DNA sequence: AACTACTTGAGCT
RNA sequence: AAGACCAGGC
DNA sequence: AGCTCAAGTAGTTACGCCGGTCAT
C-alpha cells in the first residue's frame, strides 16, 4: 500500500465490490453515389477480390450482423459490409484488438438519404484488478 | 537490414559535403523529362503517363517495374527527375544572399567593388572564415556604388592607377516580395532587376572572387543560387495514398509540383506566340512564386498560398522545422520496436534491480538468439513450446534470409534447428532490459533491470529505485526497451545496471535510499524499547537470504531470552562496515540514543533513520557501495527491507485525526498567541495612523508598515505551531513519520493542528481587488490580518469562508507555476544539452568537443569521477596555531616535545638524533606551507570538501583488520613513516605523459589531495592517534594508492551531457517564483541568455582594508556613491515676475537678499523650495547644492540661496527675445540633468552587517563582521576608483560587466559563482565540475557565448549538428551555400546517420590480434 | 458557482426615459460651473446627462 | 511559500 | 605608451600602426587608477616565448585554434600587452585540486 | 434526470462553451512602461450593441514622459493615418474657443494642476482657430467632407452615429481626457485589467447571434445575384442550415472556407462519464 | 511573450 | 491511411 | 552631400511521454 498504491480486499471484490459494466458502439453506413452504385451488408467470402480481414465472420448471421447473444472477442468481425467496384472488397468492422465481451444490442435504420444505418453495442463486466486506479 | 545481398562494398559515412545543384547536373541525373502535369490515366486507364511521376521514376502498386532496376517499392530508393523552367528563378531561401551578393558586386561587368588596393579590404580579405569574410566584406561594399576604374596606388594619393573598368553607378537594392529592385541616381530612376540579368552578372563574377565571398568553385558557385532546371523528387518522397483502387489520393508536394509545372507551360506558350512582352512578366512572377511556395510557404509578403479548401500546403522546409520535423522529429528520436509500457506499482519482494514484467508482455517481446551447441537443446524446446506457452518462442529464421512464423507454419511443432539459425524467444527471467520513466532528465531516468516475468498486468519495480525515475503509483506509467544484440545486452548490464547507478555523479552521493514503510519502521525497530522474542527473531533471520544460519546470542538471557532490533537489523549489515556519527548531545553512550556507530558490521548504538540509511552522504548505503561494491550493496537494500517490512507487517502502524489534535490547554495557549499577536498589529497600526514612526532608510513609510506586520504574524505563527510540536508525545504517529524522515515536517503539523498561516500572492498579503477592500464583506481600508489573508485557524478546526477563499487564491498561485515552470524548465534543460553533447573526456585526459577544442585540460581540474568522491575535512586549515603545533609537531631534540617511547619502539634510542630531526623538519615545514596555502584557496576557512579516496575510513579498516591496542608501541623508523608517505605521492598518477608540461600538470592537478594525505599521515598522528603497526601502514598506503587510481575519470565518459543534466535536473525541481534579488528559475534563464539588462542589477562593495566595523565610515561612502539629484530634494518650483534685482515681491525672501550683498540680469525669476527632512536623509547643504548648480551653468546664471538655519530653504536665480520660454527649458535641465552626489545608475544604497570568518592573531578563525554597501544599479569602472573601497573585493552580479573590467577570467569566476548561488539558493547540491564545465564552455571562445540559438549553435561545429536545434533549415541552406564539410565527429551527426558515435563505448577500436590468437591453444 | 447566473439583455430606454423625467437634466445642455458637484450618470457606457 | 507565509 | 587624460583625437591615434616593427598602445587615465590584476577574481596570467608556446602545442597535440582564446581588447590582455598570436598561461586556485593550469591564445 | 441544455448535431451531444471577454463601451486607463514616447493612455472599446457591430477603439494618448517639456495630449481616430492633438478634435467637433474646451475636460476652475497640464496642449492647436480648418487638418473640399464622416460614423460610434449630437461625444472625449489626467496626477490608479465585473460571458444564445448574422448576410447578398440576372425561388435555404451545422459540429465558429482564422473550442462533446461530470 | 538580431530612420555637420 | 481540433493521464 | 546615433521594424523560436470527433 506503499507510494500511493492501495491494498483491496479480494474477498469483497468478489462479492461484487466496485464492479462496473462497460459499453461500446461500433457504427457503420451503406454509402452510395448519385450514380446508382451502392454498398452492401452481407456475409462475404472469396469472390474474385480477397480484400478481407484476418478474424472470423462466422458469428455473422446473413444480415451482415451479429445477434445480441453472441460472445465476440479477439478481432471477430462485428459487421459485414462490401464494395462492388470494377468483385468484393471488405468494409466489415472488427472488434478492437484489445477488447472483447458480448453483443448487447443491434439496430438497423434509415438515413436522411434512405441509406442503411446500423449501430452495434457490446457489453462487458469489468472487474477491479491489481492495477486499476481509485 | 535491406534484404538481398549487394556485391557493392559496405562503408560508413566519414564526411558530408554540402553544395548546390548545378543545373547541368540535375539534368544529368534525371531519368524523366517530366513535361506533363497529370499523374497517369492513359485517358482514365490506370498506369502512369510518361508525363509526371514514373515517366521512369520510382513506382506504386507493388510492381517491380521501375526502369527494370526492379526491387519493387521496398529496396528501391527514389529516382529523381527534372523540369526545365522557362525562365530563371530565385531559390526562395537564398534570396537574401543573392541580394547581399549584388550589394557587393558591380553589374554590366561583374567584379568586386573593393580590391587589395583598398586597405580596410585587405583585412577583410585575410579573415579566414568562409562566413565572417563574406560578412566583413559586405559590410564594406554595400556603401560604394561606383565601379571605379582608377584609385590611388600604395604610394601617393597624387597619381591614380587603373584596374577593372566601366564605373556605371551601382544601384541600391531593396526587397519587395520575391523581387529585387533598385534605384540609380536629380531624383532616382527605378528598375526591377530581372533574374536572367542577375544570373548573367553572377556567371561573370571572377573565380577568385566567388572565393572572396563565402563560396566554393567546386561544390557551390554563387550563380546556382538561382535555379534553371528544377530537381523533381520521386514517390517515396511525396507518396500517394489511394482509397482502395478507384479513388484519387495525391500528396501535397505532388501538387505544387504540378502547380509549378502548369505555371511553366503557359509561360512558354506566351513566348512562342503573340508575346505581349509586358504581359508575360505578369505571368513570370507567378512561376517565381509557385517555386517559392514548393520549397517555402511561410514568408514575409503574406500571401499564404493556400490549397483549394484553405489548407496551407506544407512547403518542403515545413517538413523539416525542428520538433516533429524530420531532423528533430524522425532522426534525433524515433518510435522503436521491441518496447512496451503499462502501469507501475512497487513490489517489496523484488531485488533492487529486478522489474516484474506481466506474462502477457514477455509473450510479446522476443530476443534473437543464434543457435549454438550450448543452447540448441533448450531452444528446440522453447520452439516446440510455441508462442502461447510462457517459457516459449515465436519465430525461427533460417540462414536463407526468410522467416517461419511459429504460430501458423504447417511444420510448427516439427522444426529441428541448424546451428547458425536464429530463434526469437520470449523474454525470460534475467534478461537485461532498459526501464525508464520520462521526463527523462537523468542518467538514471533509464536503467537496466533483471527481468522477472510475473502475473497481472503491471511493471513491478522495487521501492528504493523509486526516486531515480521519480515515480509513484497513482497511475504513473513506465516504458521498457529490450536489447537485441549480445553486446547491446552487455552494454546494458555493464554500465546501466541499477547497482552501478547507486552513487550519483551529479551530487557525488548515492541517489536511492530506503523510503516510506521500510524507513519509518526501521526507526521503530531500532529504539532501546524494541524487543523481539525467539519465535520471531527466528522468522526474521530466515527472511535474510544470506543468513549464515547462525542465531546470535540473545541481548538478554536473565529471565526471558530477548533480542533488540538494533541486533537483528544488524544481521543485514556485512562485515567490515564501520560507521560513526554524532548528532547533538551525542557521545560514546548517546543518552537520547543519538548518533550512529556501527563497527565490524554490527549496530553498536544510536537509532536508524533517514540520516543513517537515506540517499545521504555518510549514508550506510553510500559506504557499503564504496566498501563492498555495486553488487553487495544492491543486495543490502532487499535485506534491510525484507527484515523491516516483515517486522512492520506485524507491529502495524497508522495515522488518524487523533494524531492531529492538540492538548486541551495548548489549543488555548495558542489562541491567545494570536490575540496578543493581533494587538501587536493593531498597536503598530495605531502608531502608523498618527505618523508616529520613522522611515527605515530605503523603504517607503507604507512598505515599512507591512515589513513589520508580516514579521509579526510570521513569528506568531512560528511558535503557534511550536507549542503543539513539543505537545505531541513520542507516540504521536504523525511525529513518528516525521522523525523517521519518511514524510512531512514541522510546517505540516502546524498547519493541521495549530494555525494554517498567512496567505499570499505576488509576495504581498491578499490585495485590494475591490476598491479598498479584500472582499465585499469588509469595511474599506481594512489593513488588518483578518482581511489581508491570515488564516488563524487550524485544519483540524476549519477555515471560515474568507479564510477558505484567500487560501484558495494562495494555492491557485501555487498550481499556476507547477503548470508553467513545468515545460519552460524543460526548455532551459534542453538547451544545456544541445550545448554540451559532444563533450567527453579524451584518452589524454583533455575535455574537448567535436572540434578538439580544449574546454578543460583535466576534467574538473583534477580528472576525477564525481562518483568516487566524498566530503573530507582538511585538518590543517582550521584551528589555532597553538593547537595545530601540539598535533603535528615532533621535536626529537626536546624533553617535552618528542615522541614518548611508549608510542614508538625506538623512542629512547631516537631521542636527540640530528639527522632524523631534519627529515622531521622537512615534514613539519611542509605542513605549514600547506596550512597557509589552503587559507589562500579557501579564504572562508571552511575545511570540508569533496575529495577522492576516503582516508578517514581507509584507516578505520586497518583499525580492526590487525587489531591494534592503545597500549603497546608501534614499529616504524621515523624514516618509515615520513619517507613512506613521499613514495606514495609518487604513485597517485592522474596524467601520464613523458615530458615536463605534463609532469607539471601531474603535480598541479593533485596537490589538494596530497595535503589531505599529509594531514592524516603526519608522524605524530600516525603513531599517537591511530597506533599503526609497520604492517598496517604498508597496507593503508597501498590502498590509498589503489583506491585513488579507481577514482580517476575514464576516457570515454560523455561528460557534457552529464554536467548538462546534472545542472538542469536540480532546476526542474525549483519554482518559477522569485519570492520567499531575482533568483531561482527565471535567474538561471536570465544567465544562460547572457542578458544585457537583468531585472536586479545591484552591486556589492566592501570597505578598504582598515576601517571595517566603522559605522559612520559606511555612511561616509554611501553618500559619496548613491546618485542624488536636485529632483529628489525639491518640494516645488515656481517662476515669479520680479524685475528689481535688489528686493522681492515676496515676503519670506526679503532677508535672504540683504544678507547677501556683503562678506545686467533678467527680470524673470525662478524659485525652488527644497525639503528639510530630505536634506537630512541623503544629507546635503545649501552651500553645496547651490555651489553645484552655479558651476553647472556658470557665468550665465546668477544664483542665490538662504542658510540651513531658516524655516524655509530657497534658491532664487536669473539668466544673462522671449525669456519665458528659455527660463523653463532651464527648469528641466535643473531637475533631470544635474547630479549632487553619487555615480549614475546607482540609486538606493543600503548598508549591512555581514558574517566574515577570519584569522585571529592567535591562529583560530573567528567572527569579525564588517559593514558593506550593496547597491541598486550597476556601474563599475567608476565606483571602483573611489577612496574607501577595496577594488580587490568589489563585486556586481552582472558578470557581463566583471568580464569587461577585470578580464574574461575574473568574468568566468563570476558566471560560475552566480550560477552556483542559483542552485545553492534552493538547498540542492551539485558538484563543481558540472557548473564549471558549463561556465567554461560559454567562456572559452573568447567572451560570453550564450547558451542560445545566438551562441553555441553558431560556432564552427558540424552543420548537421547545429541543424538539430532551432534554425534547422536555414542552417542547412547556408551550409550548402558555402559548401561546408562535416567531420561527422559530433554525437549528433552519427545518430542522424545511424552509425555508432564516438561515445565512451565507441571512442575506440577493437581488433583481433592474429599473433596472440595462435599462442592460445 | 451554484448561485451564479448570467445577465441576458434588457432594454435601455424604459430606463433612459424613466430617468430624464426624475431628475436627469440631459447632457445636451450642460454648464460645468452652475452644476459643480453634479453627479454624472452613465447608461450601458453612454453619458446621458 | 504561498499558503504558509511570505519567506516560506 | 601614451596616457591620454580625457581623450585623444580621431585624427591623432590614426597614426599608431604607422611605425613598424615598433608598436604603440593607448591607455585612458581613469582606467588605470586601480590595477585590475589586483582583483580577487583576477587569476595570474603569464606570457610565453614562441618556444614555450611551440611546446604547449606539441605537448597537447593542438592545432592552435583548438586552444581557449582571449580577446585583444581584454583588460588583462592589454595590461600585459599581448598581440595576435601570443599565448598566456593562467594559474588559479581550484577547490578541486588546489591549482589548475589553463591557457588562452590571443585572437 | 437529464437537465438538458445541449444540442444534438449529427448524433453526438454538443455543449456550447461560455466565452469570457473584456466587456465593451468602457473607459480604461493604462500606464505604459518607462521605454515609450507615451506616458499614460486611456482607451474605450466601442461597438453598436445592435447593428453591424464595429470593432474600432479610441486611443486618448498622453505623450511626453514624466519629465520632458512637451507633455502633449493626442488621440487616435479610425482610418486616420497619424494622431490628432485633442484641441483640434474639439474645434473640429463644434467647440472653437479655449477655456470652453477646458470647460469639458476639467469640472473645477480651482484645479490649476490639471489645467496646467492642458496648457501646453492648447498651444499645440493654437494654429487652427475655427471649425473650417478644424475639420481640415485631417488628411481640399474633397478632404474636408471626409473629415466629417469619420466623426459621425467612426468616432466613439456608440452614443449614436446620428448627426446633431456632436455636443455629447465632446463631453465624453472630455470625460476621457479627464480620466487620463486623473491618473497622471496620482489621484486614480491604473485600471484593474482583471476586475471580473468588467468582463462579459458570451453564452450559447449570443454565439448563435454573431454566427447567424455572418450567415444570413451571405444569404442577403446571395439573393442579390438572382435579382441581378433576371432580364425580366432562388433563396438557397441551405447556407443557414449547413452553415449552422458545421460550426456546432466541430467547434470552429467563423464560417468554413479559407477562413480557419476562427476559434476552436466553442461547442464540444458533452461529457457522460458521470452525472456530476 | 520576450528578446535579440538586423536593418532602417531621423537628427545633425 | 495522413492530418487537424477537443479532451484527458504522470 | 554626407555621417554618427538612436529608434523602428522585421522576424524567429518554444513545450517531455501517453481517446474522441471532423473532414480533404
Ligand atoms: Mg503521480
Ligand atoms: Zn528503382
Ligand atoms: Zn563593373
Amino acid at each position: 500500500n506503499q507510494e500511493d498504491s492501495m491494498i483491496m480486499n479480494q474477498s469483497s471484490i468478489d462479492r461484487g465490490l466496485f464492479r462496473s459494466l462497460f459499453f461500446r458502439s461500433y457504427m457503420d453506413q451503406e454509402k452510395k453515389y448519385g450514380m446508382s452504385i451502392t454498398e452492401t451488408f452481407e456475409k462475404p467470402q472469396r469472390t474474385n477480390t480477397l480484400r478481407m480481414k484476418h478474424g472470423t465472420y462466422d458469428k455473422l448471421d446473413d444480415d451482415g450482423l451479429i445477434a445480441p447473444g453472441v460472445r465476440v472477442s479477439g478481432e471477430d468481425v462485428i459487421i459485414g459490409k462490401t464494395t462492388p467496384i470494377s468483385s468484393k472488397r471488405d468494409a466489415s468492422t472488427p472488434l478492437r484488438s484489445t477488447e472483447n465481451g458480448i453483443v448487447d444490442q443491434v439496430l438497423v435504420t434509415t438515413n436522411q438519404d434512405g441509406l442503411k444505418f446500423v449501430k452495434v453495442r457490446v457489453r462487458t463486466t469489468k472487474i477491479p484488478q491489481i492495477g486499476d486506479k481509485f | 537490414v535491406g534484404q538481398q545481398y549487394s556485391s557493392a562494398p559496405l562503408r560508413t559515412v566519414k564526411e558530408v559535403q554540402f553544395g548546390l545543384f548545378s543545373p547541368e547536373e540535375v539534368r544529368a541525373i534525371s531519368v524523366a523529362k517530366i513535361r506533363f502535369p497529370e499523374t497517369m490515366d492513359e485517358t482514365q486507364t490506370r498506369a502512369k503517363i510518361g508525363g509526371l511521376n514514373d515517366p521512369r521514376l520510382g513506382s506504386i502498386d507493388r510492381n517491380l517495374k521501375c526502369q527494370t532496376c526492379q526491387e519493387g517499392m521496398n529496396e528501391c530508393p527514389g529516382h529523381f527527375g527534372h523540369i526545365d523552367l522557362a525562365k530563371p528563378v530565385f531559390h526562395v531561401g537564398f534570396i537574401a544572399k543573392i541580394k547581399k551578393v549584388c550589394e557587393c558586386v558591380c553589374m554590366h561587368c561583374g567584379k568586386l567593388l573593393l580590391d587589395e588596393h583598398n586597405e580596410l579590404m585587405r583585412q577583410a580579405l585575410a579573415i579566414k572564415d568562409s562566413k565572417k569574410r563574406f560578412a566583413a566584406i559586405w559590410t564594406l561594399c554595400k556603401t560604394k556604388m561606383v565601379c571605379e576604374t582608377d584609385v590611388p596606388s600604395e604610394d601617393d594619393p597624387t597619381q591614380l592607377v587603373s584596374r577593372g573598368g566601366c564605373g556605371n553607378t551601382q544601384p541600391t537594392i531593396r526587397k519587395d516580395g520575391l523581387k529585387l529592385v533598385g534605384s540609380w541616381k536629380d531624383e532616382p530612376e527605378l528598375r526591377v532587376l530581372s533574374t536572367e540579368e542577375i544570373l548573367n552578372i553572377f556567371k561573370h563574377i571572377s573565380v577568385k572572387d566567388f572565393t572572396s565571398l563565402g563560396f566554393n568553385e567546386v561544390f557551390s558557385r554563387p550563380e546556382w543560387m538561382i535555379l534553371t532546371c528544377l530537381p523533381v523528387p520521386p514517390p517515396p518522397v511525396r507518396p500517394s495514398i489511394s482509397f482502395n483502387e478507384s479513388q484519387r489520393g495525391e500528396d501535397d508536394l505532388t501538387f505544387k509540383l504540378a502547380d509549378i509545372l502548369k505555371a511553366n507551360i503557359s509561360l512558354e506558350t506566351l513566348e512562342h506566340n503573340g508575346a505581349p512582352h509586358h504581359a508575360i512578366e505578369e505571368a513570370e512572377s507567378l512561376l517565381q512564386f509557385h517555386v517559392a511556395t514548393y520549397m517555402d510557404n511561410d514568408i514575409a509578403g503574406q500571401p499564404q498560398a493556400l490549397q483549394k479548401s484553405g489548407r496551407p500546403v506544407k512547403s518542403i522546409r515545413a517538413r523539416l522545422k525542428g520538433k516533429e520535423g524530420r531532423i528533430r522529429g524522425n532522426l534525433m528520436g524515433k518510435r522503436v520496436d521491441f518496447s512496451a509500457r503499462t502501469v507501475i506499482s512497487g513490489d517489496p519482494n523484488l531485488e533492487l534491480d529486478q522489474v516484474g514484467v506481466p506474462k502477457s508482455i514477455a509473450k510479446t517481446l522476443t530476443y534473437p538468439e543464434v543457435v549454438t551447441p550450448y543452447n540448441i537443446d533448450r531452444l528446440t524446446q522453447l520452439v516446440r513450446n510455441g508462442p502461447n506457452e510462457h517459457p516459449g518462442a515465436k519465430y525461427v529464421i533460417r540462414d536463407s534470409g526468410d522467416r517461419i512464423d511459429l504460430r501458423y507454419s504447417k511444420r510448427a511443432g516439427d522444426i529441428q534447428l541448424q546451428y547458425g539459425w536464429k530463434v526469437e524467444r520470449h523474454i525470460m527471467d534475467n534478461d537485461p532490459v532498459l526501464f525508464n520513466r520520462q521526463p527523462s532528465l537523468h542518467k538514471m531516468s533509464m536503467m537496466a533491470h533483471r527481468v522477472k516475468v510475473i502475473p497481472y498486468s503491471t511493471f513491478r519495480l522495487n521501492l528504493s529505485v523509486t526516486s531515480p525515475y521519480n515515480a509513484d503509483f497513482d497511475g504513473d506509467e513506465m516504458n521498457l526497451h529490450v536489447p537485441q544484440s549480445e553486446e547491446t545486452r552487455a552494454e546494458l548490464s555493464q554500465l546501466c545496471a541499477v547497482p552501478l547507478q547507486i552513487v550519483s555523479p551529479q551530487s557525488n552521493k548515492p541517489c536511492m535510499g530506503i523510503v516510506q514503510d521500510t524507513l519509518c519502521g526501521i526507526r521503530k525497530l531500532t529504539l532501546r524499547d524494541t524487543f523481539i522474542e525467539l519465535d520471531q527473531v527466528l522468522n526474521m533471520l530466515y527472511w535474510v537470504p544470506d543468513w549464515d544460519g547462525v542465531i546470535p546470542t540473545p541481548a538478554i538471557i536473565k529471565p526471558k531470552p530477548l533480542w533488540s532490533g538494533k541486533q537483528i537489523l544488524s544481521v543485514a549489515i556485512p562485515n567490515g562496515i564501520h560507521l560513526q556519527r554524532f548528532d547533538e548531545g551525542t557521545t560514546l553512550l548517546s543518552p537520547k540514543d543519538n548518533g550512529m556507530l556501527i563497527i565490524d558490521g554490527q549496530i553498536i548504538f544510536g537509532v536508524v533513520e533517514k540520516k543513517t540509511v537515506g540517499s545521504s552522504n555518510g549514508g550506510l548505503i553510500h559506504v557499503v557501495t564504496r566498501e563492498k561494491g555495486p553488487q553487495v550493496c544492491a543486495k543490502l537494500f532487499g535485506n534491510i527491507q525484507k527484515v523491516v517490512n516483515f517486522w512492520l507487517l506485524h507491529n502495524g502502524f497508522s495515522t488518524g485525526i487523533g494524531d492531529t489534535i492538540a492538548d486541551g490547554p495548548t489549543m488555548r495557549e495558542i489562541t491567545e498567541t494570536i490575540a496578543e499577536a493581533k494587538k501587536k498589529v493593531l498597536d503598530v497600526t495605531k502608531e502608523a495612523q498618527a505618523n508616529l514612526l520613522t522611515a527605515k532608510h530605503g523603504m517607503t513609510l507604507r512598505e515599512s508598515f507591512e515589513d513589520n506586520v508580516v514579521r509579526f504574524l510570521n513569528e506568531a505563527r512560528d511558535k503557534a505551531g511550536r507549542l503543539a510540536e513539543v505537545n505531541l508525545k513520542d507516540l504521536n504517529n504523525v511525529k513518528q513519520m516525521v522523525m523517521a524522515g519518511s514524510k512531512g515536517s514541522f510546517i505540516n503539523i502546524a498547519q493541521m493542528s495549530a494555525c494554517v498561516g498567512q496567505q499570499s500572492v505576488e509576495g504581498k498579503r491578499i490585495a485590494f481587488g475591490f476598491v479598498d477592500r479584500t472582499l465585499p464583506h469588509f469595511s474599506k481600508d481594512d489593513y488588518s490580518p483578518e482581511s489581508k489573508g491570515f488564516v488563524e485557524n487550524s485544519y483540524l478546526r476549519g477555515l471560515t469562508p474568507q479564510e477558505f477563499f484567500f487560501h484558495a487564491m494562495g494555492g491557485r498561485e501555487g498550481l499556476i507555476d507547477t503548470a508553467v515552470k513545468t515545460a519552460e524548465t524543460g526548455y532551459i534543460q534542453r538547451r544545456l544539452v544541445k550545448a554540451l553533447e559532444d563533450i567527453m573526456v579524451h584518452y589524454d585526459n583533455t575535455t574537448r568537443n567535436s572540434l578538439g577544442n580544449v574546454i578543460q585540460f583535466i576534467y574538473g581540474e583534477d580528472g576525477m569521477d564525481a562518483a568516487h568522491i566524498e566530503k573530507q575535512s582538511l585538518d590543517t586549515i582550521g584551528g589555532s596555531d597553538a593547537a595545530f603545533e601540539k598535533r603535528y609537531r615532533v621535536d626529537l631534540l626536546n624533553t617535552d616535545h618528542t615522541l614518548d617511547p611508549s608510542l614508538l619502539e625506538s623512542g629512547s634510542e631516537i631521542l636527540g638524533d640530528l639527522k632524523l630531526q631534519v627529515l622531521l623538519d622537512e615534514e613539519y615545514k611542509q605542513l605549514v606551507k600547506d596550512r597557509k596555502f589552503l587559507r589562500e584557496v579557501f579564504v572562508d576557512g571552511e575545511a570540508n570538501w569533496p575529495l577522492p579516496v576516503n582516508i578517514r575510513r581507509i584507516i578505520q579498516n586497518a583499525q580492526q583488520t590487525f587489531h591494534i591496542d592503545h597500549t603497546k608501541p608501534s614499529d616504524l623508523t621515523i624514516k618509515d613513516i615520513v619517507l613512506g608517505v613521499k613514495d606514495l605521492q609518487e604513485n597517485l598518477l592522474v596524467l601520464r605523459g613523458k615530458n615536463e608540461i605534463i609532469q607539471n600538470a601531474q603535480r598541479d592537478a593533485v596537490t589538494l589531495f596530497c595535503c589531505l594525505l599529509r594531514s592524516r599521515l603526519a608522524t605524530r598522528r600516525v603513531l599517537q592517534e591511530y597506533r599503526l603497526t609497520k604492517q598496517a601502514f604498508d597496507w593503508v598506503l597501498s590502498n590509498i594508492e589503489a583506491q585513488f587510481l579507481r577514482s580517476v575519470v575514464h576516457p570515454g565518459e560523455m561528460v557534457g551531457v552529464l554536467a548538462a543534466q546534472s545542472i538542469g535536473e536540480p532546476a526542474t525541481q525549483m519554482t518559477l517564483n522569485t519570492f520567499h534579488v531575482t533568483s531561482g528559475v527565471p535567474r538561471l534563464k536570465e544567465i544562460l541568455n547572457v542578458a544585457k539588462n537583468m531585472k536586479t542589477p545591484s552591486l556589492t562593495v566592501y570597505l578598504e582594508p582598515g576601517h571595517a566595523a566603522d559605522q559612520e565610515q559606511a555612511k561616509l561612502i554611501r553618500s559619496a556613491i548613491e546618485h542624488t539629484t536636485l529632483k529628489s530634494v525639491t518640494i516645488a518650483s515656481e517662476i515669479y515676475y520680479d524685475p528689481d534685482p535688489r528686493s522681492t515681491v515676496i515676503p519670506e525672501d526679503e532677508e535672504i537678499i540683504q544678507l547677501h550683498f556683503s562678506l545686467q540680469q533678467s527680470p524673470w525669476l525662478l524659485r525652488l523650495e527644497l525639503d528639510r527632512a530630505a536634506m537630512n536623509d541623503k544629507d546635503l547643504t545649501m552651500g553645496q547644492v547651490g555651489e553645484r548648480i552655479k558651476q553647472t551653468f556658470k557665468n550665465d546664471l546668477f544664483v542665490i540661496w538662504s542658510e540651513d538655519n531658516d524655516e524655509k530653504l530657497i534658491i532664487r536665480c536669473r539668466v544673462v527675445a522671449e525669456e519665458d520660454h528659455m527660463l523653463k527649458k532651464i527648469e528641466n535641465t535643473m531637475l533631470e540633468n544635474i547630479t549632487l552626489r553619487g555615480v549614475e545608475n546607482i540609486e538606493r544604497v543600503v548598508m549591512m552587517k555581514y558574517d566574515r570568518k577570519v584569522p585571529s592573531p592567535t591562529g583560530e578563525y573567528v567572527k569579525e563582521p564588517e559593514w558593506v554597501l550593496e547597491t541598486d544599479g550597476v556601474n563599475l569602472s567608476e565606483v571602483m576608483t573611489v577612496p574607501g573601497i577595496d577594488p580587490t573585493r568589489i563585486y556586481t552580479n552582472s558578470f557581463i560587466d566583471i568580464m569587461e573590467v577585470l578580464g574574461i577570467e575574473a568574468g568566468r569566476a563570476a558566471l560560475y559563482k552566480e550560477v552556483y548561488n542559483v542552485i545553492a539558493s534552493d538547498g540542492s547540491y551539485v558538484n563543481y565540475r558540472h557548473m564549471a564545465l558549463l561556465v567554461d564552455v560559454m567562456t572559452t571562445q573568447g567572451g560570453l557565448t550564450s547558451v542560445t540559438r545566438h551562441g553555441f549553435n553558431r560556432s564552427n561545429t558540424g552543420a548537421l549538428m547545429r541543424c538539430s536545434f532551432e534554425e534547422t533549415v536555414e542552417i542547412l541552406f547556408e551550409a550548402g551555400a558555402s559548401a561546408e564539410l562535416d567531420d561527422c565527429r559530433g554525437v549528433s551527426e552519427n545518430v542522424i546517420l545511424g552509425q555508432m558515435a564516438p561515445i565512451g563505448t565507441g571512442a575506440f577500436d577493437v581488433m583481433i590480434d592474429e599473433e596472440s590468437l595462435v599462442k592460445y591453444m | 458557482s451554484l448561485m451564479s447566473c448570467i445577465s441576458v439583455g434588457t432594454d435601455p430606454m424604459p430606463i433612459i426615459t424613466f430617468l430624464s423625467e426624475w431628475g436627469m437634466e440631459p447632457l445636451e445642455d450642460y454648464v460645468p460651473h452652475q452644476s459643480p458637484d453634479a453627479t454624472r450618470v452613465f447608461v450601458n457606457g453612454v453619458w446621458h446627462g | 511559500n504561498p499558503i504558509w507565509g511570505i519567506g516560506c | 605608451i601614451f596616457v591620454y587624460q580625457n581623450n585623444i583625437t580621431p585624427s591623432a591615434m590614426k597614426l599608431v600602426p604607422s611605425i613598424p616593427p615598433a608598436t604603440i598602445e593607448t591607455f585612458n587615465e581613469a582606467a588605470l587608477v586601480v590595477n585590475i590584476t589586483h582583483h580577487e577574481l583576477v587569476p595570474k596570467h603569464i606570457r610565453l616565448s614562441s618556444d614555450e608556446k611551440r611546446e604547449l602545442l606539441k605537448r597537447y597535440r593542438l592545432k592552435e585554434s583548438q586552444l581557449p582564446r582571449i580577446q585583444r581588447a581584454d583588460p588583462v590582455a592589454l595590461y600585459l600587452g599581448l598581440k595576435r598570436g601570443e599565448v598566456v598561461k593562467i594559474i588559479r586556485k581550484s577547490e578541486t585540486s588546489g591549482r589548475y593550469a589553463s591557457y588562452r591564445i590571443c585572437m | 434526470f437529464d437537465m438538458g441544455g445541449y444540442f444534438i448535431i449529427n448524433g453526438s451531444e454538443k455543449v456550447l462553451i461560455a466565452q469570457e471577454r473584456s466587456a465593451g463601451n468602457i473607459v480604461q486607463v493604462f500606464k505604459k512602461a518607462a521605454p515609450s514616447p507615451i506616458s499614460h493612455v486611456a482607451e474605450i472599446r466601442s461597438a453598436l450593441e445592435k447593428g453591424s457591430r464595429f470593432i474600432s477603439t479610441l486611443q486618448v494618448k498622453l505623450y511626453g514622459r514624466e519629465g520632458s517639456s512637451a507633455r502633449t495630449i493626442k488621440a487616435t481616430l479610425p482610418y486616420i493615418k497619424q494622431d490628432i492633438p485633442i484641441v483640434i478634435i474639439f474645434r473640429a467637433l463644434g467647440i472653437i474657443p479655449d477655456g470652453e474646451i477646458l470647460e469639458h475636460i476639467c469640472y473645477d476652475v480651482n484645479d490649476w494642476q490639471m489645467l496646467e497640464m492642458l496648457k501646453p496642449c492648447v498651444e499645440d492647436g493654437f494654429v487652427i482657430q475655427d471649425r473650417e480648418t478644424a475639420l481640415d487638418f485631417i488628411g481640399k473640399e474633397k478632404r474636408i467632407q471626409y473629415a466629417k464622416d469619420i466623426l459621425q460614423k467612426e468616432f466613439l460610434p456608440h452614443i449614436t452615429q446620428l448627426e446633431g449630437f456632436e455636443s455629447r461625444k465632446a463631453f465624453f472625449l472630455g470625460y476621457m481626457i479627464n480620466r487620463l489626467l486623473l491618473c497622471a496626477l496620482d489621484r486614480k490608479d491604473q485600471d484593474d485589467r482583471d476586475h471580473f465585473g468588467k468582463k462579459r460571458l458570451d453564452l450559447a444564445g449570443p454565439l448563435l447571434a454573431q454566427l447567424f448574422k455572418t450567415l444570413f448576410k451571405k444569404l442577403t447578398k446571395d439573393i442579390f445575384r438572382y435579382m441581378q440576372r433576371t432580364v425580366e425561388l432562388a433563396i438557397n435555404a441551405k447556407t443557414i442550415t449547413s452553415g449552422l451545422k458545421y460550426a456546432l459540429a466541430t467547434g470552429n465558429w467563423g464560417e468554413q472556407k479559407k477562413a480557419m482564422s476562427s476559434r476552436a473550442g466553442v461547442s464540444q462533446v458533452l461529457n457522460r462519464y458521470t452525472y456530476s461530470s
